């Protein structure tokens, strides 16, 4: 514990410089995650405190590129629901209460200006979804179909890269890539439903394959997602 | 597989019987044409 809240004592110390900050920033994109993991599970006011003080400077404004920064944050490590659920638990410390009620507003304001497609970009640039509220959004779908379909369809094939990713990782078949790979196909699948020009695409760029091969996959649940994803491309 | 048979199936047979369709459309739009052909003729009449 000492050894921790000294190592965050020198981070927030290095931060302090906005040009630190900066060379930090991008040097682990997830620091600010871990670091708003450390202060939940820890509960020292003192360790809270320092972890708080160093995603602020991370975000602050004397840092390069800070609305970036905090945007990036808030659609990765999600800072907003993180700084949400701080501000609603109560801290003995006065200084760590203020640091987090800034760190909430700041979070608050940086999702303000974000939207789900903001969110959506963030989790297909990451390869990581995990059945978001978007993808059973019936209503966020018919909204971000034409953003999907356009650029040529570039996230359509994003999401056919991704797609075939997983079904090269689908020989380890790991909870995460199961759920990740689930999460795709319910994706092709909205993909094909809605502005059906895409189908065209996924299959020139190897989806139907794809499909087919997880079709044959081990999990029952990837299995009937494939099914699924087949249905909707060609069955009744 | 077995469904995905069917379904390839049902669509060929959609595409069979479109291609009477087409054919049939084709047929009549070929007689249309004529009509305008005989229409063209007019004109150079």
């Amino acid at each position: 514990i000492q050894l921790q809240y000294h190592s965050l004592l020198l981070i927030w110390l290095l931060t302090f410089n906005p040009v630190f900050a900066n060379e930090l920033v991008q040097k682990y994109l997830s620091d600010f995650l871990d670091l708003l993991k450390l202060v939940k599970i820890t509960i020292k006011e003192k360790v809270s405190r320092l972890c708080i003080s160093i995603i602020l400077q991370c975000c602050s404004t004397r840092v390069k590129q800070h609305k970036k920064v905090i945007k990036q944050l808030l659609l990765l490590g999600n800072a907003l629901p993180t700084v949400q659920s701080l501000s609603e638990r109560k801290y003995s410390d006065e200084e760590l209460r203020q640091d987090i009620s800034n760190l909430k507003e700041i979070l608050e304001n940086e999702y303000q200006e974000l939207t789900s497609f903001d969110e959506y970009v963030a989790e297909l640039d990451s390869k990581l979804l995990c059945w978001s509220p978007p993808h059973v959004d019936n209503g966020f779908w018919s909204d971000n179909i034409d953003e999907f379909k356009k650029d040529n369809y570039k996230i359509f094939r994003q999401l056919i890269e991704l797609l075939q990713a997983k079904v090269r990782n689908g020989d380890v078949n790991a909870k995460q890539e199961k759920i990740i790979i689930q999460v795709a196909l319910n994706d092709i699948t909205h993909v094909v439903e809605l502005l059906p020009e895409s189908i065209d695409v996924l299959d020139k760029t190897g989806g139907k394959a794809d499909i087919m091969e997880l079709l044959n996959h081990s999990d029952s649940r990837v299995k009937y997602e494939a099914l699924k994803a087949t249905q909707a491309i060609i069955g009744y | 597989d077995e469904l995905n048979k069917m379904q390839a199936f049902i669509r060929k047979e959609a595409e069979e019987k479109a291609k009477e369709i087409q054919l049939k459309a084709d047929q009549e739009y070929e007689i249309e044409k004529t009509n305008i052909v005989r229409n063209e003729t007019n004109n150079i009449d």
